[PDB]
């Protein structure tokens, strides 16, 4: 399936 | 045999809306070796969050965080097409390799995760427990998801239109549509399916002028 | 941690009936010890036989077998007087032993059973799916044997009853008892769980005198 | 539970 994008600041 | 040396529990990683995707089981005799292919979340998405897990539970927030890498580089598509192909490999002491591919780009990022890393024997116990008890409720979580993960795409689509319809969507529209963004947003925290896919409905109703543009 | 060492199947013993019954889990961590206390199944029995099994299907006759051992001298008793405590315990090389010792006599026997013994991986995971693609049958096979040793304990129990009221039973009473008798020993060399039940029926219902 | 009968 489908990945998050890294933590955002 | 009587006795075999296997992962104690199950080993994947965190997907879309919260959820624990399995890459390989509990009891699985080691060495071993697994890999499946994932996408992107959002269109245009440039990096993936690979964050390894350990545990039964199907709500990634529930079982053991092992570690975590980025993998970038991800080239814009609409999403769900690049093929980030995540392999998890455990040799004979244990240790285990996870990498993230992107078959386009070519990049590739990984980690290396010591054998004695994640729950112990106790814990263990607890986490087959704790899914056994929690197994109906795991259940209608990832059903819960399918539904967020569709509202927020509605809520990302329907924004990236607003902005590159700009001028050519009357105040009025966008006064709507808006507030509508805003709705869905607050449903999508909860985990009401109904309530969910009733923002999603009030949403297009208000975007009528609005698809009209973008098509 | 992201290893550990497991047994990878339920072990247990062979009980009344021809079922497995299970002292540790399938891929329980080792070492572990776990204990439980059985009893004879007929009266006056004085010999146990230890059958020791691994597997996940409730037939004892499906599971594979690691040995066995006699259990004797106990005192002749009443069914479910004897307390005899069988105890596994798997150390941490994968070596099995197994004991039983009879808590009134103190007489105890046991085996050494090699950490090797046992099913291969491939037949690991050919046992875990047939029990799971036999679970229903299986089930139905555990209730059964449930039904057949209570009727066997009722035959057993209603002969003993015969005896003790022996002239005060009303001759009419005992012949009715002792063709429900009949058709309840016939019912019960059947796999058909209803018909034993009904036939223990039948017999209750011609046993009032008698009770 | 019971043993196997003699």
């Amino acid at each position: 399936s489908y990945l998050p994008r890294p933590t955002p600041p | 045999v009587l006795l075999l040396d296997v992962t104690p529990l199950s080993l994947g990683i965190e997907t879309m809306g919260g959820v624990m995707t399995t890459l390989i089981a509990k009891n699985t005799t080691i060495p071993t070796k697994h890999s499946q292919v994932f996408s992107t979340a959002e269109d245009n998405q440039s990096a993936v969050t690979i964050h390894v897990l350990q545990g039964e539970r199907k709500r990634a927030a529930d079982n053991k965080s092992l570690g975590q890498f980025n993998l970038d580089g991800i080239n814009p598509a609409p999403r769900g097409m690049p093929q980030i192909e995540v392999t998890f490999d455990i040799d004979a002491d244990g240790i285990l390799h996870v990498s993230a591919k992107d078959k386009n780009s070519g990049k590739e990022q990984k980690i290396t995760i010591k054998a004695s890393s994640g729950l112990n024997e106790d814990e263990i116990q607890k986490m087959v427990r704790d899914a056994e008890a929690n197994a109906e409720a795991d259940r209608k979580f990832e059903e819960l998801v399918q539904t967020r993960n569709q509202g927020d795409h509605l809520l990302h689509s329907t924004r990236k239109q607003v902005e590159e319809a700009g001028d050519k969507l009357p105040a009025d529209d966008k006064t709507a549509i808006e507030s509508a963004l805003t709705a869905l947003e607050t449903a999508l925290k909860g985990e009401d399916k109904a309530a969910i896919e009733a923002k999603m409905q009030e949403l297009a109703q208000v975007s009528q002028k609005l698809m009209e543009i973008a098509q």
